[PDB]
């Protein structure tokens, strides 16, 4: 409403401003980094998530100014004026061709579901305190040294395919403390400083909290 | 110098516009067959098999962007 | 001073047509005064809005056609 | 005038040749064409040779940067004449080989007229005494290998092949071996076979087979690949009518089978009859040449063929046995050691036959003197050892523990001291123990050198024992301590010493009576004059320390580190490193027991046991730094290292911002942290300097805490990278390199993409520190901000008109390719497609 | 051989970057075209200078440098400042002295503060996005203000007090512009007393 | 006293007319004599050392004239006549408060310079070929 | 190392031999010369390897006693995935202090 969000297929979301006086169609931002987006959701009135060709998930959220009074020659670099900024990057492994902000369980709460394209379908969902998002940060950079994934690929340096990964956590490596041997549950959970089935059920909550 | 004869597509101070490009195609058909999911994603927009569309590209990295210049 | 001349540039002819044929000693003072009040109103007599896409030409009969392409 | 008319340096009387155009001055007119040049550098060959260092690395950049303009042709008629004197020294021959080589990758194809003029001089480096001259001879053939090319080196060394004297024959023969190792054999493999199966005189034979024999012994497992069409050269000898090319083709062979182990067995099948066929029907040295060669075969064959040629071997080595000429015994000897490592050679066989004549003929007092007979001797024994037993050695070689030569001693510890670490002291009864304990205290006891081979064989031995050592502590201990009073100062370091290496054996034997009884003892032999005595003494305090625990140990630590304080102000070097070893231990884990007032006033002490030149004192002071302070707090210490900051000395500002680091990260580093921030603003440049190395050195050790960090020195490496003096610059851009490995997957991409556009304009610089910082941080920064960022800033660089900047574009975009070349994929630009060839690629173009 | 920058500005769909150089180079319009491509960086301006990129920095004087504010409320600029001008009057035997009878205690500020100001309090800075690169005068361009406002400064300087009675306070132009009409160059600013109200909008003035 | 002696913000010395850095203190002060300082100086003396001075005041006799000072000056033996400048009192050795009025400077090598005070603005002119006179012979010097 | 310049290393296929480094040499990365955060086991070729040259320091080539490791920003950054890191001439330094 007001704003519209092109994607192109190469670069980028670029905003867009419509005006009710004029008819005009005045850019007002775009995005740093070349993309190659498949498809985009929206999120709140600024940030944008999109998704793209080779397998990332992006999250493109304004500046706090960016004023879109923008009336009409020489750009930033070669492009806008206000570059948005990205608050998240992850990589996927499959190209991510529909992004969707819902609630997939009612008594729970919003989460972006994605559907790949080779047949996956996962969620990503926000965490509420920073007691949680600290716990699940130690959870799996401590899988990440005690349980290395089996063809030898580092995690870290997988899910920083094309770009670095930002402020997301991989529950997907976390959810394989449920899979271990009970003596590395046990070094993992007292270097947690907790019990190992309250790990587990911890680690189960935001799942049955978010989605199935 | 040794990089360029040992590690493929790097490049020097003399490289032109073609070597450049075709080292780029050529990287980017290895990935493409490399990542299942491009390829997935390039068998959905023809009607081509995998192994068409492996053959297609395979076939496509000898001379991918034309004869040199 | 010999050399402060011969490693700047300087007493080095080169020459801009669009001033009257103006003459100058230096190429950093050339493009140094292609954004200067003489060089704009002499693109101001031929009535070529001073941008930066007009920023090296020196010859009208140029300027004049890439004026004409914007 | 007898001196030359300068501060040119001093000319040896016989020096008055190559530098007699000096005498006279050229006032350079009237006698100018490039003979003013070659006078100039004959100049500084004179300031190379017979300099102070400031000339003679003065006068090696100027000689290496003008040698393009110097030309190979002067350069080289003034040095080489000046190697071939009579009158040379070692240290100038190697100023001069250092000269040469260091032309060489200047006048890359421009030395091919002088390539057989620098052989003849270069070629006896190969076959020299040292090592090291070995080592610049080999390198510098190496390098006129790959700078001449191939063709070029068989021009010149085909006619050095034919020579008539044998000296030359030889080194040529090594010379074509190491062109071979730089250029790869099937390069010259053709030129092999043809001068090994040339036939008009067999000196080329010879020759060419020494070629393949010295190749495989300077390349190992790389003739391995080529090793058959390298056989079937050889195998056309052991059949000439001349007995050097048979017994040089023998020679190749067992080299090539020592190169190929175990492998290649199958290309040797046509070499074993006339093997066979000269083992069993001739005597001679021939006969020594075959022997080695079978000898280095059998451990590559199957155990069928293996048994049945060391069963029918053994009989010659047993008539050998008696032989007198030396080589023939080193080959046999060797030929023990691997006709016994396999299997079908009964133990009882070996006991009954093998090892008596063995220790007859062999153990004998020459063998010992012979250094390549001491140490075959010995290996083959170990063998025979391994084989039979370990008391069926022992036992015959215990009684010669007393003998009356300390070589033959050394020798027979050597041996006992390898059998009881390989095998195990199991076998032997209490009827042997006795004999070797006796053995090896007579021979610690009586031994003139300063050798560790008697301290070595006791350890290994009382580690060997075990606790079956018990009723000799008091025959070891009342031994050691009267050891300890002599009016000669070594034996007291040779008893301290055997305290330390026998330390370990009494606490596994529940003996801490005596070394309660000991420890006590040491404490007061700590106020030798004597440096090395003392070291000695404090190894074995150490030891002691460590075997009992610190908090239990009887001069206990209230009064051992009083008394070792003013140890630490001894400037030897084993004082120092003990003391700080000592020192370090007792300040970790023994902290509560000095005043902590002490503890401050040897923290201003270990300010300089830096300046120490052992980088092993230097890096245990440094974690003592760190001890100290999680005892008494990083408040202290670090006022401390940082007055220490403005000292003009590196070796004692790096190895305190080191320190600094230490207390940052063995502490919290916030309580380092805004003092380290604090002196940055001291107008001094060492201590500027040395905040941002310790900034470095503090990123790199804490890691992944730097998430906490980042935003505090940003501005501070923001105000380090705009300041003009250039080691600014590398000390913060190897902080941003640590830095951004440091926050890697954290989130923290903006505060380096940040710095990354302050660190970015440092590219051009043409210091080579500066140069590799700032090249370091961009490949670090690679990984952290991702390939999409540096390849924005990469790009439009790449073809720039000038050289200067398109080199160094290209080589940065080199180091991100070969970083990551997968993720430059998605990050790559749009390029449109001109006239004759296609550039979009099109396939990521369209959309489902 | 080498096509002058006119062609070469006829030529390229973007001839604004296209330099004095890029016409020397081996491939135009290629290096024209990264010139121009999106998201990309310029090369740095001293590739072509004879300074060597901060020599030039010689003689002009600057601040040492300027603590960011969390680490100032530690304390430990008041301290350390102290505690240097105490060693500056030592001699070297009382330097020597406190070497072997050290008095210590001299800071031993807390560690509660230090932690507080390093994970309570502290501050983003002011950072920069990924085109801006540096440059040799940059820190001292600084002058890179808008109709209907004025600043504090400039109004010091006409003695123009900031009140919201907008013809008391208005600009002196006020009359002559109610005489001869508003800026022919902005067609919708809007001065209060003349086509804005006077207590309303009392910004001075403002594009509406 | 130096005036373009600088000392940079990391403890190092520099010229500031040259623009020159230099590391230690030892460096500056050997620069300071030197073509790129001397002629940087000239860009931006012996009769001057030699002036003979005993410091002795002559004596003077003012007398209100109308249409004069008659100095009697012992021997100079030179050829060059004494000579006046009209001198502000803006600067002085001591530079006291109540500066503001004009001096008519008389000087003369061996000897010492006097000065007289003038409050009025103009009343003659203190020029030297208009307005003096030598009696070099009898050695009384004359201006009005 | 990275503070003598003119070392070369093998950068050949690294094998299954473990790297070892020798008792002046302890705690070194074989890249950095740094001592902190090892993490990966060094695997030099078979050439670097062989007969006599077994069990020898990867930097000095003196006797090894533990064994070597690439430091953590070298493992990030896959400076392990180059080749045998095995420092193959000495040039220039501990020659002439040979010499001296
Ligand atoms: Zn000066
Ligand atoms: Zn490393
Ligand atoms: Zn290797
Ligand atoms: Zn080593």
């Amino acid at each position: 409403g007001h704003r519209v969000i092109v994607s192109d297929v190469q670069e980028s979301f670029i905003w867009v401003r419509y005006k009710r006086n004029e008819n005009q169609l005045i850019i007002f931002a775009d995005d740093t980094y070349p993309r190659w987006v498949t498809t985009a959701s929206l999120l709140d009135y600024d940030t944008v998530a999109g998704a793209d060709k080779f397998g990332n998930i992006c999250v493109v959220r304004l500046p706090p100014n960016t004023n879109d009074e923008v009336d009409e020659d020489r750009g930033l670099l070669n492009g806008a004026s206000q570059k948005a900024e990205v608050i998240m990057n992850y990589h996927v492994g499959e190209t991510v061709l529909s992004l969707q902000k819902t609630t997939l369980i009612p008594g729970g709460s919003e989460s972006l579901v994605y559907t790949t394209l080779s047949g996956g379908i996962g969620i990503l969902v926000p965490f509420t305190s920073h007691e949680d998002h600290d716990f699940f940060q130690h959870v799996e950079m401590h899988l990440r040294s005690e349980h290395p994934p089996l063809c030898g690929r580092d995690h870290l340096s997988f899910r920083s395919y094309y770009f670095p990964v930002k402020n997301v956590i991989d529950g997907d490596l976390c959810e394989q403390f449920n899979s271990m041997e009970p003596n590395k549950q046990k070094n993992v959970s007292e270097e947690l400083d907790r019990t190992p089935p309250e790990v587990s059920k911890k680690l189960e909550d935001i799942r049955t909290r978010y989605a199935f | 110098e040794h990089l360029q004869s040992k590690y493929i597509g790097t490049g020097h101070a003399d490289t032109t516009k073609w070597e450049w490009l075709v080292n780029q195609h050529r990287d980017s058909y290895c990935s493409y067959m490399g990542h299942f999911d491009l390829l997935n994603y390039f068998a959905i927009a023809e009607n081509e098999s995998k192994a068409r569309v492996r053959f297609n590209l395979m076939e496509k990295m000898l001379q991918p962007c034309g004869p040199p210049a | 001073p010999y050399w402060l001349y011969k490693l700047h540039g300087l007493n080095i002819n080169y020459n801009c047509e669009i001033c009257g044929n103006y003459t100058y000693r230096g190429p950093k003072a050339f493009q140094r005064h292609f954004a200067e009040w003489r060089h704009a109103h002499g693109m101001r007599c031929l009535g070529i809005p001073n941008t930066a896409h007009f920023a090296n030409v020196t010859q009208i009969e140029d300027a004049v056609s890439l004026w004409a392409k914007l | 005038n007898d001196q030359p008319s300068g501060n040119l340096p001093f000319l040896k009387p016989d020096d008055i040749q190559y530098f007699d155009k000096l005498l006279v001055d050229v006032d350079e007119s009237t006698l100018s064409p490039e003979e003013q040049k070659e006078r100039k550098i004959m100049k500084l060959l004179l300031k190379i040779k017979n300099g102070t260092p400031p000339m003679r690395k003065a006068a090696l950049r100027q000689i290496t940067d003008k040698a393009r303009e110097f030309g190979a042709g002067p350069l080289f008629n003034q040095i080489l004449p000046l190697l071939m004197s009579p009158t040379l020294e070692d240290q100038e021959r190697h100023l001069l080989v250092k000269v040469i080589d260091r032309i060489l990758y200047k006048l890359d194809d421009l030395v091919r007229p002088y390539v057989h003029k620098i052989l003849v001089v270069i070629e006896p480096l190969l076959i020299d005494e040292d090592y090291y001259a070995r080592v610049e001879g080999r390198e510098i053939i190496s390098n006129l290998a790959k700078a001449a090319g191939l063709a070029t080196m068989i021009s010149t060394m085909r006619p050095d092949i034919d020579n008539m004297d044998e000296y030359v024959r030889n080194t040529t023969a090594r010379a074509f071996a190491v062109v071979a190792s730089a250029l790869g054999i099937p390069s010259l493999l053709p030129f092999l076979k043809a001068v090994c199966k040339s036939k008009k005189s067999w000196q080329a034979r010879h020759t060419g087979i020494k070629i393949v024999q010295q190749i495989a012994i300077l390349m190992g497992c790389a003739i391995l690949p080529h090793l058959r069409s390298l056989v079937e050269i050889i195998e056309h000898g052991l059949v000439d009518e001349q007995q050097k090319v048979r017994t040089i083709s023998a020679l190749a062979i067992a080299a090539l089978a020592e190169a190929a182990t175990p492998y290649g067995i199958e290309s040797f099948d046509s070499v074993l009859k006339p093997l066979w066929k000269g083992i069993r029907q001739h005597r001679g040295k021939g006969l020594a040449a075959f022997l080695k060669a079978i000898g280095y075969l059998i451990p590559l064959m199957d155990a069928e063929y293996a048994n049945y040629y060391t069963r029918e071997v053994m009989l010659i080595l047993i008539r050998e046995f008696q032989s007198p000429d030396e080589e023939m015994k080193k080959i046999v000897l060797k030929v023990v050691k691997q006709c016994c490592g396999t299997d079908g050679v009964e133990a009882n066989y070996i006991k009954t036959e093998i090892l008596p004549p063995f220790f007859k003929h062999f153990w004998q007092h020459r063998m010992a003197l012979d250094r390549r007979n001491y140490r075959q001797l010995v290996d083959t024994t170990v063998e025979l050892a391994n084989k039979v037993g370990a008391a069926e050695i022992i036992s015959r070689i215990v009684d010669d523990l007393k003998d009356e030569a300390e070589q033959y001693r050394k020798m027979v510890m050597e041996t006992i001291e390898k059998i009881m670490g390989n095998l195990g002291a199991a076998d032997i009864d209490h009827k042997l123990e006795e004999q070797l304990i006796d053995g090896i205290l007579y021979a610690f006891q009586e031994q003139t050198t300063e050798d560790s081979v008697m301290l070595n064989g006791f350890g290994t031995v009382v580690n060997a024992l075990g606790k079956r050592v018990k009723p000799y502590l008091p025959q070891i201990c009342g031994t050691v301590l009267w050891r300890l009073n002599n009016k000669s100062a070594k034996v007291r370091q040779q008893a301290a010493d055997l305290i330390s290496r026998t330390a370990v054996v009494m606490k596994t034997c529940q003996e801490e009576k005596l070394m309660g009884h000991l420890g006590v003892v040491l404490y007061e032999y700590l106020g030798e004059e004597y440096p090395e005595v003392l070291g000695s003494i404090l190894g074995a305090l150490k030891a002691i320390v460590n075997v009992i625990g610190m908090h239990k140990m009887t001069p206990p630590i209230k009064d051992l580190l009083p008394r070792l304080t003013p140890i630490l102000k001894n400037r030897h070097e084993k004082v120092q490193e003990n003391c700080i070893d000592l020192v370090g231990r007792i300040a970790d884990r023994g902290a509560e027991y000095v005043s902590a007032r002490e503890w401050m006033r040897i923290c201003f002490e270990l300010l300089e046991l830096l300046k120490a030149h052992k980088k092993a004192i230097r890096r245990a002071t440094v974690n003592t730094f760190g001890y100290i302070a999680k005892a008494i707090g990083p408040h202290d210490v670090l006022a401390t290292l940082l007055n220490n900051l403005k000292v003009q000395e590196r070796q004692n500002r790096v190895c305190t911002t080191v320190a600094i680091a230490i207390v940052a990260e063995t502490c919290s580093p916030f309580t380092v942290l805004p003092a380290l921030m604090n002196e940055y603003r001291v107008p001094e440049l060492n201590v500027q300097n040395g905040v941002l190395k310790s900034l470095s050195f503090l990123f790199e050790y804490i890691g992944e805490m730097g998430k906490d960090y980042i935003y505090a020195v940003t501005p501070l490496l923001e105000d380090a990278l705009m300041d003009r003096d250039l080691v600014h610059r590398q000390t913060a851009s190897a902080v941003v390199q640590h830095m951004s490995l440091g926050v890697y997957g954290f989130g923290c991409e903006d505060s380096l993409n940040h710095l990354l556009n302050y660190v970015w304009p440092n590219v051009f610089e043409t210091s080579p520190h500066v140069i590799q910082a700032v090249m370091g941080a961009l490949e670090g920064l690679r990984v952290a901000i991702g390939p999409c960022r540096m390849l924005q800033y990469c790009l439009q660089g790449l073809f720039h008109p000038a050289r200067k900047v398109r080199d160094v574009y290209w080589k940065i975009y080199n180091s991100i390719y070969i970083g990551s070349q997968d993720a430059l994929i998605a990050h790559y630009p749009r390029i449109y497609n001109d006239d004759k060839n296609t550039y979009i690629r099109y396939e990521l173009d369209y959309i489902l | 051989n080498r096509f002058t920058v006119a062609e070469l500005k006829q030529l390229v769909a973007r001839p604004d970057v296209v330099e004095m150089h890029d016409v020397t180079a081996q491939d135009p319009k290629l290096l024209v075209h990264l010139k121009a491509t999106r998201n990309s960086v310029p090369v740095p301006r001293h590739w072509c200078f004879k300074r060597k990129y901060l020599q030039g920095k010689r003689g002009i004087e600057k601040p040492p440098f300027e603590l960011p504010d969390f680490i100032k409320r530690t304390g430990i600029q008041e301290m350390r400042e102290a505690l240097q001008e105490k060693e500056e009057q030592k001699t070297m035997k009382s330097k020597m002295r406190e070497k072997v009878r050290p008095k210590m205690g001299k800071i031993d500020i807390d560690y509660q503060k230090l932690h507080d100001a390093f994970f309570k309090w502290q501050t983003k800075p002011k950072l920069t996005i990924h085109g801006d690169l540096y440059y040799e005068g940059k820190e001292f361009e600084t002058r890179l203000k808008k109709p209907g406002d004025l600043s504090d400064e400039l109004r010091i300087s006409l003695g123009m007090p900031v009140g919201p009675n907008a013809h008391k306070v208005p600009p002196p132009w006020l009359i002559a512009m109610q005489r001869y009409g508003p800026p022919p160059s902005y067609p919708n600013l809007k001065i209060p007393g003349l086509n804005s109200p006077i207590p309303e909008s009392c910004s001075f003035g403002y594009h509406a | 006293k130096d005036p373009y002696f600088m000392k940079n913000h990391l403890g190092s010395y520099e010229c500031k007319l040259c623009l020159t850095l230099h590391n230690n203190e030892g460096s500056y002060l050997a620069h300071t004599q030197g073509k790129k300082h001397q002629t940087n100086l000239a860009r931006r003396v012996e009769v001057k050392k030699f002036v003979k001075i005993g410091r002795p005041g002559y004596k003077v006799t003012k007398q209100r004239d109308s249409e004069l000072f008659q100095i009697d000056y012992p021997e100079i033996a030179e050829g060059i006549m004494p000579r006046h400048r009209f001198m502000s009192a803006y600067e002085q050795r001591i530079e006291p408060p109540d500066r503001r009025w004009q001096y008519l400077l008389m000087a003369a090598e061996p000897y010492e310079t006097i000065a007289f005070k003038v409050p009025s603005r103009e009343i003659d002119k203190a020029e030297g070929k208009f307005w003096t006179h030598w009696n070099r012979e009898t050695k009384q010097f004359f201006l009005q | 190392a990275k503070h003598h310049p003119d070392l070369i290393f093998c950068r050949k296929q690294a094998g299954v031999a473990i790297g070892r480094l020798c008792e002046k040499c302890d705690g070194k990365c074989v890249i950095c010369d740094s001592y902190v955060r090892p993490c990966t086991l060094v695997r030099i070729c078979d050439e670097c390897n062989y007969g006599s040259y077994q069990g020898r320091c990867v930097i000095c080539g003196g006797p090894g006693v533990s064994d070597a490791y690439y430091c953590k920003e070298c493992t990030i950054q896959e400076k392990d995935r180059d080749g045998c890191p095995k420092i193959v001439n000495l040039g220039s330094s501990k020659t002439d202090l040979f010499y001296e």
